[PDB]
């Protein structure tokens, strides 16, 4: 009964990955808008 | 980014800077110094000559000709949104957690507007604390101001914290039988110390209260003004949550008499004539401002509702904090230093306690019918036999007639089973249970207070409840 | 208790006495600060 | 018009230069415009107090002064109303800005947008003088009267025709150009003059057989009442709005807490007037203001709500004015004469304390009015120190100018015991000036049954002691009979339920029949006692279920009811010798 | 028996910090990259006539020594003094008349005051 | 700076029965010692120096005679360390600043020698400091204030002493430091209101931060009944935190045998408001023998003589053994109430001298005398019934 | 004044006890007087004169029709005169300071005139450092055969302990002497309160070689059964005297025994073996079981002896 947190800091760890890799795919449109916003 | 050098004058907390009318009143401001560092500030007053600001940290290294001021927002702002919850703060809206800062979905200025009379709405509905004698007799509406009037050695934190891990509704009393309405906890702490944080960090993470709550905690060595700022940017998160996502927000603030003591510091410093026993003459208004910002609205299904805590410095109830307070909240909880040093936890007095809106809570449609005549008997009995038991020390126990030594008896196991429950979670059914089972060692003819109805459908119980949960 | 109470008012009554002077004496040295640094010019 | 900049900002107080000419007590709007108020002039330099909070404020922002001092708006549409301590109506303030009041909202007192039907009273060439009556409006079943303003004369040029109009409506213009609209405006810090103040000959009658009684108050005289929690001073003050003398009753809450203040809300519009089927509100006025407003309408309230009862008096009306705690509004003068740097007097309050309580409470009386008729002002202003101690010195000061003083117990209220007014310390001092008129309009043997029924209290309150130490049936029988005869007076005279359909209001005549059966029953059993009758047989007589029933009977149907308790109490006794 | 939701949570806050850092830095890059581009006189030019404008008089005008062929033409032109300094990198620096006041318009200063403000619109866009 | 703070599990033995026992202090925590001139603070301070078990003692002379510290260097370098044997005068660290010397030098005092703790707990050690007084401190302040033309918060003081005493007491603390190691700095400072009012700012200051008040009594130093600690007015927040540490190296009920006391104490102290009252003869048997139980806890068990050769260190242990047989006796009395014995008779019981005389016995002594005593305790009772 | 110039009569070291050799030094007397009447100045020479003492004594006078400003400076010169003596010519001083109170209200004309901000009840902020820099002057120095010894004479207004002058100098002192009202108007000389008087330095100079052995357990009895004594009062002024157990009358009689025989003394002088044999006459009027703060040897070798054995 104690072993009960791995299979949470497991789904913790995929949850982690799938955000990260969802978010790397549109990294530079944030950056270009982040560009555009601060230049006059 | 503007700056301004043209500072003249440093002594204490104030220094002036020269050709700075562009900063309103009120505006933040920070200082930084030949060696890099940077400490914030706060404009006190401002003219065509020069402004002058009360720096928050101290002056050690400040020199009129290599500091600079610069400004940083125009009015007090605080950016809240719905994912604060599980995250902790240092009273100024920075995180403390170790986590990334929150992004804001909006910015509110945290000296919020105070409410339309017209617009509020009675409350009508209870909170379930879990603590048998707040439950029952001392019941706490949504929408209600209720503080705990504390000592010097009492454990107030620890009930804060048992109230604050224990609390929640009961949709189902009522009829709804749902759990639609969500419910959070709003946590202000005011010049607490290092153990006190630790405890309450510990607490917060060991039962998962941390889950639903939000944490603005202010150390004793904090600057003074950080210690003013935090209820209220506390109260403007409970009410952005309530009024803007239908959420029910339990409000529990640490120490109203820290928070006193940082007013009338503030006051000083910025050269003002105190009012009674040194205090600022504006203090009823500040509290007021403070705790008036709780209640429920007409046309919204959110509520706030504040539980102040504050420690009476002798003890005394003439005092003008507990004085003010007890003038503008509805009632108070008094905790008792006899019980605690008898070993009762927790220590809550039922005698000098008072709930003004536990008529509006109870009833038949909620909690249930027999509430509140239970509750009066109770009181009338215990105080009965408290009194009794002051007689019997000098006129003997043969002396006394049956009915006293009953009496006796009762106030004995009321303060043993019904007060000192310990770590329990007591929900109201059971609290009612323990009490009609107390209330059945008197006579069935001695409960004048309670109609027949209900002694005759609850009467007769024995006393096998507080040992379900050692 | 009347002698309980006579004292109780008397305390209270020289406390009160004791404030006033005290707050008196404050607005004094306002008074003169602010007459020193209008003054000097 | 005088205009300025902003020169210094030092918390609520602000500097404006440039404002040479501006009037002493002026209101000002401060920013871009907070309301303010004028209380320091120096040079070219005026000091501004703002209401509202000043966070924001940047040095160079203009000032200007409106000219007048604080006044409110007199006239049609302040019926059915509530407002906040400054004179804004809360309902629009919310239709506007939502749940919350944001600073620097304005809006009018009266609406601007509402037609009324004119009706002229006067014509062309008509000489008027400040306080005539120059037409008529109805509003909820009153005749509103546009009166002149006290401080106008000049004769009449000419006059609209009967039709539709706004308050901003030029009804009559004078011949010197002057304009009369609908409304006009007075400052709240002077009196109304009248022509004369009569003295106080007259009952005003509460409906409340203790209070109409033992305690009375005249026709536009001032009392106090205590307001400790649980003793149900809500629904007294509730039932005394209901059933009272005053065609008018304005309502004032200057500073109370939040959720008294919203059940004080939310219970009036429930309330149904006795006189018709409508609710009490069409003849209420409602000034409310909750603790954490600003400190300077918590302390205006008062005024205007005595401004607006003294318009409605002049009106020629009666007008009863309660205000709901005095001692909060005195927390706010204390905190506004603090925010002045004043020297306390005593326990931290300014001085001048006792001379503003009087100014408030001797508006109150009954006067003629300018235009001849008839109206007056009753004042029953609440007290609440904190603890309950009677030596604060505003319970002092209020003590020493009020002329009755009705004390609510919550021990008596403990023992449901309603409407829970303690008779051994309240007091009042306008019995002797109301004698000739009980003797006149009551009974010619009025005083003396008052004077027979306050003694009989007196002894039997006397006699506590002994009941107490060794219990009732250890008494004589004179003893015994005394503590039963204050036993029945109390639960069928001094007690009266106010949620009862027709117990709820007792005139004079009921009351007198009631005091003459009860002394007519003590007469009865005295003899009886002294007849060697035991007083157990005299304590379970039948006709005493006819005088406990008394006070339950209709009022046209009461005097029948009394004959035959009066015939039953003389039978009862001699029949059964 | 639910801590497993709070880890979760925690970490799904990570992985959202880790991506707005990436994206700070990411912006860093390309505003430190500025300077060998030819839109940089351009960007310059307007730092300094927003300096210049922004105080209603400017004793003098700071600049990069880089900086300053790109901006000689106005500094002529708008009749203020001139005068360089190494540390300045990536703005201007407009020193008031009186010489108590002085702006700063780097870009560095402008990316810390507007990221606070553009970090919820970046959020919202991204996911 | 440090790495990170503990949560405190050791207690801070000070040697004396009843601030060890009724309010304990944890290794790193604070505590106040308020009450008049005369009250017995300098003594229970110099005792604390010369008895606690603390590694390295700073003592802060903040404006107090000069009187006090010639008495600590002539008579320390004579005593003997209870830890490694040697001089007492090797642990201790001494800043005097004596009520003549200059007064701005008391707020560099008090910060130099903190500073000094501070750094002997970075090298590992576990540091007592104790400052004579914050009053002076205070005072010093107040006088530097009114030299700068401020303006006063209250009695004059600047406002920003709470501030000051804050930043102060907030250096203590148990700690994991720089260096990987674990140490802690425990202060205890002794306050001196004027007049012996405790209502005095700097008092209130400091008992909202401190986690132990030890208040002293102007009546029991009348008396010369010392330490002369007032029961009623102290507290401590440390006894819920200690109570582990007491099961494992004390005994496994010690903290039922600390609850009992108090519990007695507090009837006691209830009890005497009727006894003021109708006097004691008015009462049953079952209070005068709490009230006479009370007595006997008073005078032989909270009372120390701190100039004894023996009574002046009392181990846990001892206290522990003394309470035990305090309650065993209590409970034999009230067995004997129940059986019609007189009140009287019972307070003539030889054994009552024994538990008085019980305090005086050597350390070495004490655990033969304790069974000794236990057995004439249960044959007092049980073989004369 | 009386208790003054007896203390200044009377005083002297015993060096047999102390087997530090016969060496018998007089007291040297530096007195010093602030706003001091005619009346006690009077009474002061003439005490003066009758022992002799003129001698060898400094005197600085600062009479009451003198400038109030005076008196500033005369403890200053006082101690000055006194610290060279001592530690330049081994003498032995007895410093006796009049009044205080002039003092203090000298000092509080001089920070009103100069507008400070006042501690309690106007008397300025530095007023406890000022009265330092003057009690802190007297002791003994390692190395020199001198010493100074301080007597300093105050009067508490309205008999407040709490006020700021007698505060302060309590807080500054090593202790101090106490009279009371109550036992002057019994007739009680010199009307000394033990109960609120100490002596912190009282345990240095008592001991096995120093005086007797048995003069700290025999000190702290008698305060013990003193205060038992003085509470029974308040219980006899509460209830009935007859109501009393005879515990309770013992300690009583011992408590009047003790204000009219050991208080009590008059213009005599007594030595510190009379004085020890007084007290164990009043202890021997309790039963031995009750003196639980005195070793039994001390109660087997000196317990038993009756108070009329004495003087009769
Ligand atoms: N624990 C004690 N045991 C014995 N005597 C004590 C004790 N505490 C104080 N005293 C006595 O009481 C006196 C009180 O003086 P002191 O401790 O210096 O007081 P304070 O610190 O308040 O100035 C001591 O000089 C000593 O004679
Ligand atoms: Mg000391």
């Amino acid at each position: 009964t104690e072993a009960l947190l791995a299979r949470y800091r497991e789904r913790a760890e995929a949850e982690a990955k799938a955000v990260r890799e969802k978010a790397m795919a549109r990294l530079d449109e944030a950056v270009a808008l982040v560009l555009k916003e601060v230049l006059p | 980014k503007k700056e301004y050098t043209g500072i003249t004058y440093i002594s204490g907390p104030l220094l002036f800077v020269e050709n700075a009318k562009d900063l309103a009143y009120g505006a933040i401001v920070d200082i930084k110094d030949g060696t890099g560092r940077v400490r914030g500030g706060q404009v006190i007053e401002v003219s065509e000559e020069y402004a002058v600001i009360q720096v928050f940290e101290e002056t050690t290294g400040l020199d009129l000709a290599t500091t600079s001021v610069s400004l940083v927002e125009d009015v007090a702002r605080l950016g809240v949104s719905k994912e604060m919850l599980g995250r902790r703060f240092n009273g100024i809206g920075k995180p403390i957690d170790g986590l990334p800062p929150i992004t804001p979905e909006k910015r509110l200025p945290i000296t919020g507007l105070p409410l339309n009379p017209v617009a509020r709405r009675k409350p009508e509905q209870f909170i379930q604390t879990g603590i048998s004698t707040i439950d029952v007799m001392n019941t706490l509406v949504r929408g209600q101001k209720l503080p705990i009037f504390s000592g010097s050695g009492l454990p107030a934190n620890e009930i804060a914290a048992q109230i604050a891990r224990q609390a929640t509704v009961r949709p189902d009393l009522s009829g709804e039988g749902e759990k639609e309405e969500p419910f959070a906890v709003v946590f202000a702490a005011m010049g607490i110390t290092q153990r006190e944080l630790s405890y309450f960090i510990q607490e917060f993470e060991r039962t998962g209260a941390l889950s639903r709550s939000v944490l603005f905690l202010n150390k004793a060595d904090d600057p003074t003004i950080e210690r003013i700022l935090t209820p209220r940017m506390a109260l403007t998160v409970a009410e952005y949550l309530a009024f803007e996502h239908d959420y029910h927000v339990l409000v529990i603030l640490t120490d109203m008499t820290n928070y006193c003591e940082a007013l009338r510091e503030i006051g000083a410093a910025r050269e003002e004539i105190p009012g009674r026993r040194g205090y600022p003459g504006y203090m009823y208004t500040d509290l007021a401002t403070i705790y008036e910002r709780a209640g429920v609205v007409e046309g919204k299904k959110g509520s706030v509702t504040q539980i102040p805590i504050l420690s009476m410095p002798d003890d005394d109830r003439t005092h003008p904090i507990p004085d003010l307070t007890g003038y503008i909240t509805e009632g108070q909880i008094q905790l008792s230093r006899e019980l605690h040093r008898k070993g009762i936890y927790p220590p809550i007095d039922p005698l000098p306690s008072l709930s003004r809106l536990m008529n509006n809570g109870v009833g038949k449609g909620k909690t249930r019918e027999d509430h509140k005549q239970v509750s009066d008997q109770l009181y009338s009995a215990y105080a009965n036999g408290v009194d009794i038991r002051k007689l019997v020390a000098i006129i003997g126990e043969d002396a006394l007639t049956e009915n006293d030594r009953r009496y006796l008896q009762f106030a004995d196991a009321f303060e043993r089973f019904f007060i000192n429950q310990g770590q329990q979670n007591r929900s109201i059914e059971e609290s009612l249970q323990i009490a009609w089972a107390l209330l059945s060692m008197l006579p069935q003819g001695e409960l004048k207070r309670i109609s027949k109805d209900h002694i005759g459908k609850y009467y007769g119980q024995k006393l096998e409840e507080i040992w379900g949960a050692p | 208790i009347p002698g309980i109470r006579a004292q109780i008012r008397f305390i209270q009554q020289v406390l009160e006495q004791r404030e006033r002077e005290d707050t008196f004496r404050l607005k004094r040295i306002k008074g003169k600060i602010e007459a020193r640094e209008a003054e000097e010019e | 018009m005088i205009q300025g900049v902003i020169q210094k900002i030092a918390g609520p107080a602000v500097i404006a230069k440039g404002m040479l000419g501006a009037r002493m007590y002026d209101i000002c709007k401060v920013g871009e415009g907070l309301v303010g108020e004028i209380i320091r002039l120096d040079g070219d330099t005026a000091f501004v107090q703002v209401y509202e909070d000043t966070s924001g404020l940047k040095v160079g922002e203009p000032v200007v002064s409106t000219g007048l001092p604080l006044a409110v708006e007199l006239g049609p549409g302040m019926l059915n109303g509530i407002y906040d301590g400054i004179q804004r109506p809360l309902e629009r303030i919310r239709e506007k800005t939502g749940i919350y009041i944001t600073r620097g909202v304005v809006v009018h007192a009266l609406d601007r947008e509402k037609k009324w039907a004119w009706t002229p009273m006067v014509k062309p060439g008509d000489e008027v003088r400040g306080g005539m009556v120059l037409g008529t409006v109805p509003e909820f079943g009153f005749t509103h009267k546009i009166l002149v303003p006290p401080d106008v004369r000049g004769r009449v040029k000419e006059v609209k025709p009967a039709g539709e109009y706004t308050v901003e409506e030029p009804v009559v213009v004078l011949e010197d150009g002057t304009e009369l609209k609908m409304y006009h405006t007075w400052p709240v810090r002077r009196a109304r003059p009248v022509q004369r103040k009569l003295d106080p000959n007259t009952p005003f009658l509460t409906g409340m057989r203790i209070l109409d009684v033992l305690f009375p108050v005249a026709m536009g005289g001032t009392a106090a009442i205590p307001g400790p929690f649980g003793a149900g001073k809500s629904v007294t003050q509730q039932s005394l709005a209901k059933w009272s003398n005053a065609d008018v009753v304005v309502y004032v809450g200057c500073g109370e807490r939040g959720n008294e203040m919203t059940d004080v809300l939310v219970e009036f519009p429930e309330l149904t007037d006795p006189k018709t089927g409508g609710p009490l509100m069409h003849r209420t006025v409602l000034i409310a203001n909750t603790s954490n407003m600003p400190v300077a309408a918590r302390e205006a309230s008062i005024y205007v709500g005595v401004t607006i009862a003294e318009y409605f008096r002049d009106q020629g009306f009666s007008v009863a004015l309660m205000a709901d705690s005095t001692s909060r509004w005195a927390e706010a003068l204390r905190e506004i004469s603090s925010r002045l740097e004043e020297m306390p007097a005593e326990e931290g309050y300014p001085p001048y304390l006792a001379a503003r309580l009087a100014a408030f409470y001797e508006r109150a009386g009954k006067v003629i009015t300018l235009g001849g008729e008839e109206g007056a002002v009753t004042i029953v202003g609440a007290v609440s120190p904190p603890g309950g101690d009677m030596s604060e010195p505003v319970t002092q000061s209020t003590l020493r100018i009020v002329g009755a003083f009705w004390r609510l117990d919550a021990s008596l209220a403990f023992r449901r015991h309603f409407p829970a007014i303690n008779w051994n310390g309240s007091y009042s001092l306008f019995t002797s000036a109301l004698d000739p008129w009980y003797r006149e309009n009551v009974a010619e043997d009025y005083p003396e049954l008052r004077d027979a029924i306050s003694e009989l209290l007196q002894r039997e309150a006397g006699l506590q002691e002994i009941v107490q130490l060794v219990g009732p049936d250890a008494l004589q029988d004179a003893e015994r009979l005394v503590i039963e005869v204050g036993r029945i007076i109390r639960e069928d005279f001094l007690q009266q339920n106010a949620y009862h359909e027709v117990d709820a209001y007792c005139s004079m005549k009921k009351a007198y029949g009631i005091m003459k059966m009860i002394l007519a029953f003590y007469k009865e059993a005295e003899a009886a006692i002294k007849r060697g009758v035991s007083i157990d047989e005299i304590l379970q007589l039948p006709v005493l279920e006819r005088i406990g029933r008394a006070r339950y009977v209709s009022e046209e149907e009461f005097p029948a009811y009394f004959e035959e308790a009066m015939k039953e109490i003389q039978g009862a006794f001699k029949a059964l010798a | 028996e639910s801590a497993g939701e709070l880890l979760v949570a925690t970490a799904r806050t990570q992985a959202r910090g880790e991506v707005l850092e990436e994206v700070r830095r990411r912006v860093r890059e390309a505003l430190e990259a500025l300077p060998q581009k030819p839109e940089w006189p351009e960007v310059v030019r307007k730092l300094a006539l927003e300096a210049l404008e922004a105080l209603p008089g400017a004793k003098a005008l700071v600049a990069n020594p880089e900086d300053l062929p790109h901006l000689e033409a106005l500094a002529r032109e708008r009749g203020v003094e001139l005068q360089a300094e190494p540390a300045l990198r990536l703005g201007v620096r407009a020193v008031g008349a009186e010489g108590k006041t002085q702006v700063e318009n780097s870009l560095l200063a402008r990316l810390d005051r507007a990221w606070d403000a553009l970090s919820s619109k970046v959020a919202q866009a991204l996911w």
